């Protein structure tokens, strides 16, 4: 499951500073459904999942 | 009492301890005209911003 | 969440009041003015008949 192809990201709301306020959406062409890792190298933000 | 961005505890009577620390708050619109960016950056971290201007 | 608004003091006139607090679905307020009253202060100096 290489499932990147081309990747783009939209951001809806980032009401921040308390627990988790950034709700982001990801769309991309993909292969078969399956599990894939995700993180952020930059420490300016963090990913709960 | 003064509450900082680190944490404040309670012991009032024999109640269990209670932990509070503040938000980032500050007023103004940090995505608008130039005239309010200064005040938004001022209230949040009150110091070290007079140095910048 | 406090918010200020102004309504023309006229009866039978629907008024709109939209809310723009992000992080939630924007919504609106319907305001109706029905039968205002104004009650003065009386002193009753004297009476005649």
């Amino acid at each position: 499951a290489p499932a990147v192809t081309n990747l783009e990201c939209q951001v809806a709301v980032c009401t921040h500073s308390s627990d988790f306020g950034g709700i982001a959406t990801l769309t991309f062409k993909t292969d078969k459904p399956g599990k894939c890792a995700v993180h952020s190298h930059s420490n300016v933000a963090t990913i709960q999942e | 009492i003064p509450v900082t961005e680190d944490g404040i505890e309670y012991r009032w009577g024999n109640n269990p301890p209670v932990r509070l620390w503040a938000q980032l708050t500050t007023e103004g619109k940090p995505h608008g005209w130039p005239h309010e960016i200064i005040l938004y950056y001022y209230g949040l971290y009150p110091a070290a911003t007079i140095v910048a201007v | 969440y406090e918010h200020t608004a102004t309504i023309p003091n006229v009866v039978g006139f629907p008024y709109k009041a939209h809310i723009e607090r992000n992080g939630f679905s924007p919504m609106t307020l319907q305001l109706e003015v029905l039968g205002t009253s104004l009650e003065p202060t009386l002193n009753l100096e004297y009476i005649t008949c």
